[PDB]
């Protein structure tokens, strides 16, 4: 796993972020997420939704994973990408229905609405089965046999979604059984897919006006160093103290995502002859590019093509 | 004794709106019936409630044109509250018609049914009966209710057309507008108010063709336009104070003044939306009301759309 | 009715305009309309069509109304906008089919072809097939007579080529209504095409049109139109206000000046006033906006 | 029953043929035609070519300004081709229908351009409708063809493929040009296209002359039509008035001819009927200079009417 | 055509300027000859041909000669890119039909398409004939000779169309592919991406491109002569010079159109041969595309 | 009892590619295992081949970014060879998924099946077993039976499932829907290694129309992608590749003609140069030569053209 270290948000009793629960830095976004958790607990989350604005690799997925963990240890979490709704074997809304149903859990021991639906379908998924389970769970909830635990639906790259998909989200959040919708994006003012209109995050204004927007800023040299040290532990990789300094500087230069991609690779270069050194970090840097170098060389080739 | 389909969430932020708040001459008082300032728009909304009642709104529609957060949704709810209490109000957004699951004709029809009701006193709407006698709402399931409704009318066991608020009007395609125009022509139909924040706009379902607020000129000709204006920090502070009273949230004038000056830099919606998380952060901090530093914290913890769009763009 | 005051074109047998029958001004278009009327009555209108090119609210709808009215009584009429044919319930052809079947009447009162279709509908293609062969059956006996009228298609620039091709086909019928079109746009691209053309109508159709042009009304011409509509609305107004409202009609819109009459009577009424005064006007103008002021206020916000 | 669309051929009633002498040279005024000599002479060559059976795969394009007899020449080609030849005048845009498909729109106009001599002069379409009258189908077409074919093999009937005139050719799409390509490649009629445009994007970014693709234009012969002299303008208007039965003065003819050179020949001719009715209301027999001047002021040409709206904006 | 019976090449692969009907276009004919030997020796596997040049440089003519220099029984199909866009036929169906037309079976030679015609065509009929043809090839009763598939105006062909040709050339019974275009760097139809000759880059990498040079006076003269010697139309030497002059100011295709028309004016004037008079008069009567657009631009620009 | 349905006309120009040409320490030799030059990419490919063996490629794919004729499909074949003998390699193009007759879901599935195999001893792919049962078509129900049979052999302990390499070229030609299918099937344990190739920089993702991303890959998948760079060859490396290319073809050529064919590659592309070795050899067979001299090489370069040059010739004329 990649978020294997995350066990919550690591905030104290006053929701103040204490490095804790597998979290490193990102204090402003953690306390903000903590406020969302209290707004959920009271019951003021209804009508509203959450959005994590920030650059790629700034902890957006980790914070929502922490948000689900802090809510409960037996609570559903469904991480999906904007592009995942555009599938050959499925519909845009069929992927979104499955994403919502995966997030709503049933206590009897816990089981999501999707597992209950997938079981009865296999005995894609006939719509008649879904309308039945909905009425069935409603009676079970009424009598007191089953308890509904609304989970967390994390949708990253939310700028890929269209007006038809945002319409679905508005209809699904209208349910009482509805989970907490934590969206995320790397985009500013872009056009809303399916329309000729430009908007912040590529989200329509009718949904923006109900959003709890949080911001994630890139990590410092000290923050980046601990994330890579926590990854080395999770990947059982031994590295020299000055290799961390070179890897983090590369992690600041390019990305943390790429720095983590280098951890796995740089250790097998060390396994070719004890502890990963600066030259193993430097060798694997020339061996594997970062997207910013990959596009630069292609631009340099296409520039000389005009000469 | 039946159920109510009413969208609670959509009208939760407008609970303080009890009517228009206009004196006997027709003129608006600064603060009355839950409404603050917005005198000319409230006064123009008075003439509309008069026009509906005097039966002079044949084929006519309304448009509330102003910046976002300037009480467009509040005034359309005020018109419903002015014609009488329990008079149906339907708050929809233009993008709601674009669904893969349900057809464009089915979305609109439901809203019109939600916007027309009957007093049997049983304060209920046409759509409320639809779900009750389906406990799928088809062409056949609807018609069966129409005949049942007609039977109660003929004898004397009262039809009340309400208000259908269509926000983000520019989002609608040319085919959606025709559906509205034909429906607005009927006598038992409800007054349709539209809301915009744009100027000359390209009508959806077309290309090249630009028209005021993206509305076809066929419809736009039979439209009464009401302007809504940006609130001052002073007008805003009165609204943020009223909302806090309605939610039972205690707050200091110092925090309120800062919350009001945020409304200037953001919208009236954004500031009021901070009233709840700040009240919750005070609960954690063991304080009764919201201090000036609680508002300043929730302003640092949470952002508006434009601010977060700027951060991402400036970082890149 | 928005045109309730119209009873004809207001022309003498010498085809000169009285400057009558509900008409005021627009001397040029009123005379040309009478000439067009002569062609219909003389049966020299087949293959041909009419097009009233003019700025919004300059007579076009009323001139076509007055044309249908002067052609005698019980003459069928249908006033549809170009955008009306684009429906979620209907099809582009089917919407125009119904507009053509509405402007064609049958006399024993005069029952339009669309009314007959209404009896056998919730209109299905199988329904029209039975009725059409039954009307020619009533034509053999001579019991019934086909009296087609006027089909006024305003905002014609909205019509695409699929619908313009349909018009050609629909106008080819022996029993066909007189097609009167209206537009405010000059050289525009034909919807569905890449090519430009005057009024957004294909080149082939313009070579059949009897193009008429409506010019703007002067202060004296606007004051009589506003007087007629005031009298039509049962709204007694001060002559001081008739001036202000006509000034608003010239500076803004006639469609807007008429829109203010209905609301001005209510302002006057609520303050227990006698007749509508200038301060009822100044107020109703400050209360309700016109598309120009409505859009400029939005343009002034976006820049800030 | 003759199902010919009467209205489409109402402005060309006077056209009896090309009016060329035994060798192949055009007379000033012959067979209803005036001026347009080079085009009329070039049409005669195509008349001899079809009769020489040398138009195999070859098509025709009459290109020039609107109202320069492009439709009139195409009608005369059918007139000259033989005794009552099936002339069908279609427009490129006619295929774009929500009701019926392009295929059936093209087939209908093609069947309207192929006749049959049995002396009974009836087209394939004037028999297609006879079979159905609810709607013309492909199996129904086989029924008429089975009848049509035996007549030749019994010696009773002879087939006569005619003229299919197509104006606004640039309007047809890529799929429509492929349909015509098979059709021309066969007892098929002569496809005569007419374009008032130059380099045009083929419907359906690929620009080409007259909107016709290069694959079809390789087998296309172009005959240019030209604008008329004010003396030719007076003649064509006088012919139309003589064919319509309306009296008009030479003083008015100069003006009505000048109106035509300024606007179009089609619009000036179409001004005769209103000018006639203006005079009837005044109890007159003929049309004077004032009658023309009045109608020309009352009515507008699409070119100058859209100019007023642009002038006002 | 009706004059192109082959390339006109010697044992050492060298053109003769006037042999087997072919005139001029030496380098391109010799380039085409190298392809013939690669088809012969069996080294045309996973490769295709393209002929690039201005309209009327004998691209179609060289394609006609290649099949003729392969045998007098070898099938040949010359389709245009604008012919796959049909109302009564799918873009891939018109290409399947053109492919099968290019694949002949021996008894007498009969194309796989002509076998479908006897029995658009259904996908059920396709499996039937292919199963029967698989039996005759194994037994020895019939000989499947893969012919020549010429595709002119290939810039018209879309992304799916080119993706079809890839699966069709993956066959062992597949015919040879020869394409033609006068366009340089053009966009790939069905995409915003541009490429040389409007062909996807992965197919261009497989093409054996041949360039055609425009004909000179003497080169154009023989081409017109041969066609006049074909059309049963005799004309003066003074008229041949006039016709080449016109055919170089306009195009070769337009010059060939004037042969049929000039021969008619000649007979109607009671003449023996076609003189200059019958050519220049027939030049004014019927115009070329280049002259046609010039007058329309003049009129439409001012109107 | 077995028959493979591999498209050899796709791996034709890679007959000399035996492996990567690396040593024990993981460094590339100047010339080894059929590959010349491209040392940094070859050293990186080895690190990938080593990661697939350690099973530390979970949810990871590879991207080769470089100009045409830089050995992208060559290195991908060498990855499959260096994985082991008879390891399944399936090369495809982004265009291949587009067809009006065959649905894109089936095209992607066909190539996915060719990229996974079994080891009993007769090495064959899962697509070979799909067509064998069809004496007609391949449906989902047909695959359902074949998979149950294929798993039963592993459930008993007869044949090990050996997945290999799925090489995808012109990745910018794939659409947003195609990318989801790849990413969802990439997560699978028994799935092959997906190797992408790009001669483009920042590109508009197909289906988005407006959205641009590096190499036309939606960022959700590019985060899981390992990038390796391919560079243009030195004229010394150029002659070296063409030399082995002539030897494996069995074509004899002078070192002087090799110098002219080598300099043409630098001017155009390496792919174009190797594609001149067959028309030149057959030309010499007509003249009467058992080797290729500069004469034939200069002639074929003047008679036959590359995309870039011929397109420029038409641009001059038009
Ligand atoms: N000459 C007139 N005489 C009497 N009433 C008139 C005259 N001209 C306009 N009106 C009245 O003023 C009103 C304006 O509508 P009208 O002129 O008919 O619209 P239009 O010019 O056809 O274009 P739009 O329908 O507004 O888009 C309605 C009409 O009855
Ligand atoms: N004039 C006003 N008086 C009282 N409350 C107001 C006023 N204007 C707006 N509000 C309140 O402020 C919030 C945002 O205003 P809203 O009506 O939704 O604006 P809009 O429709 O223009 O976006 C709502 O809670 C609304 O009830
Ligand atoms: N503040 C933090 N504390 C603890 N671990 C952290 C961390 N920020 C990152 N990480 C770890 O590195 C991983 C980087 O991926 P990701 O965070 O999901 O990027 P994105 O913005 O797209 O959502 C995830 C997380 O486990
Ligand atoms: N040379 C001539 N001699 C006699 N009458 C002539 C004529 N040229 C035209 N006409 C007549 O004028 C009318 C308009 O010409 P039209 O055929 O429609 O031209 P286009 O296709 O470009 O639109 C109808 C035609 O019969
Ligand atoms: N080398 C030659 N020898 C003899 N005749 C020749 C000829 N090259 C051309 N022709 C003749 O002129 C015409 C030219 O067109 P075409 O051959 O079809 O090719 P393209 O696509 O470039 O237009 C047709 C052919 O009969
Ligand atoms: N380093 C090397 N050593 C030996 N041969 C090499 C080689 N690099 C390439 N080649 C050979 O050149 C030929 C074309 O190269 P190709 O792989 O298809 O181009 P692309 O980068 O787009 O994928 C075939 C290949 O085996
Ligand atoms: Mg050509």
């Amino acid at each position: 796993g990649a978020h294997s270290h995350i066990r919550g948000l690591g905030l104290d009793d006053a929701l103040e972020p204490r490095a804790s629960q597998g979290m490193v830095g990102q204090l402003a976004a953690r306390r903000a997420a903590g406020v969302v958790l209290e707004m959920i607990r009271e019951g003021k989350i209804a009508g509203r939704a959450v959005l994590i604005a920030g650059q790629p690799g700034t902890g957006k997925t980790a914070i929502a994973m922490g948000m689900a963990q802090a809510l409960g240890p037996d609570t559903p979490f469904t991480a999906i990408a904007g592009s995942e709704i555009f599938s050959l074997e499925m519909s845009k809304t069929e992927a979104l229905t499955q994403a919502f149903r995966r997030s709503i859990g049933v206590r009897i021991h816990t089981v999501s609405l999707h597992e209950i639906d997938v079981i009865n379908s296999r005995t894609e998924i006939k719509s008649e089965v879904r309308e039945q389970i909905n009425a069935k769970v409603a009676e079970w909830r009424e009598e007191g046999k089953a308890e509904i635990i609304p989970g967390v639906l994390f949708i990253d790259e939310v700028h890929m979604l269209d007006i038809e998909s945002f319409s679905f989200l508005n209809r699904a959040l209208e349910s009482d059984m509805a989970p907490v919708l934590i969206m995320a994006t790397n985009r500013g003012i872009t056009r809303i897919r399916g329309t000729s209109y430009q908007s912040p995050h590529g989200i329509p204004i009718d949904l923006l006006d109900r959003l709890l927007i949080v911001s994630t800023t890139p990590y410092s040299e000290k923050d980046t160093k601990q994330i890579l040290r926590i990854r080395c532990e999770e990947e059982d990789v031994e590295m020299s103290e000055d290799a961390y300094t070179v890897l983090t500087r590369i992690g600041l230069e390019t990305s943390l995502r790429y720095a983590i991609q280098l951890i796995t690779a740089a250790s097998l270069v060390c396994r070719k002859r004890t502890e990963v050194q600066v030259d193993d970090i430097k060798r694997v840097y020339s061996l594997f590019l970062d997207e910013s170098r990959s596009t630069q060389y292609m631009k340099e080739y296409q520039d000389a093509f005009l000469f | 004794e039946v159920k109510s389909t009413t969208k609670t969430q959509r009208i939760a932020s407008h609970s303080h709106v009890k009517g228009l708040g206009l004196d006997e001459s027709g003129l608006a008082k600064q603060a009355a019936s839950g409404l603050v300032g917005q005198e000319n728009a409230r006064e123009a909304c008075g003439v509309i409630v008069e026009l509906i009642k005097s039966k002079k709104m044949a084929g006519r529609a309304v448009l509330l044109a102003g910046p976002p957060g300037t009480g467009k949704t509040a005034l359309a709810l005020a018109i419903a509250q002015e014609l009488g209490s329990k008079v149906p109000f339907c708050p929809m957004v233009g993008s709601e018609v674009y669904s893969t699951e349900i057809k464009k004709t089915e979305v609109l029809m439901e809203n019109f049914r939600r916007a027309i009701g009957l007093r049997i006193i049983q304060d209920v709407t046409l759509h409320d009966l639809d779900v009750a006698n389906a406990r799928e709402i088809t062409d056949k399931l609807r018609g069966e209710i129409n005949k049942v409704v007609n039977k109660y009318i003929d004898q004397g066991i009262e039809l009340v057309p309400g208000v259908l608020f269509v926000d983000e009007v520019h989002m609608l395609d040319i085919e959606c507008f025709t559906y509205l125009h034909r429906a607005l022509e009927s006598s038992i139909a409800p007054i349709v108010i539209f809301a915009s924040n744009r100027g000359n706009c390209v009508i959806r379902g077309t290309e090249d063709i630009t028209s005021p607020h993206g509305i076809p000129l066929d419809l736009l000709d039979r439209v009464m336009i009401i302007r809504t204006m940006l609130y001052t920090p002073q007008e805003m502070k009165q609204i943020i104070k009223i909302r806090a009273q309605t939610e039972g949230i205690n707050i200091s004038e110092e925090a309120l003044n800062h919350l009001g000056e945020i409304g200037t830099k953001t919208t009236l919606r954004y500031s009021v939306q901070l009233l709840t998380p700040a009240n919750l952060l005070a609960k954690i901090n063991g304080k009764d009301s919201i201090e000036k530093e609680h508002v300043e914290e929730i302003s640092e913890l949470f952002y508006d759309a434009k601010s977060s769009a700027k951060i991402l763009a400036d970082q890149q």
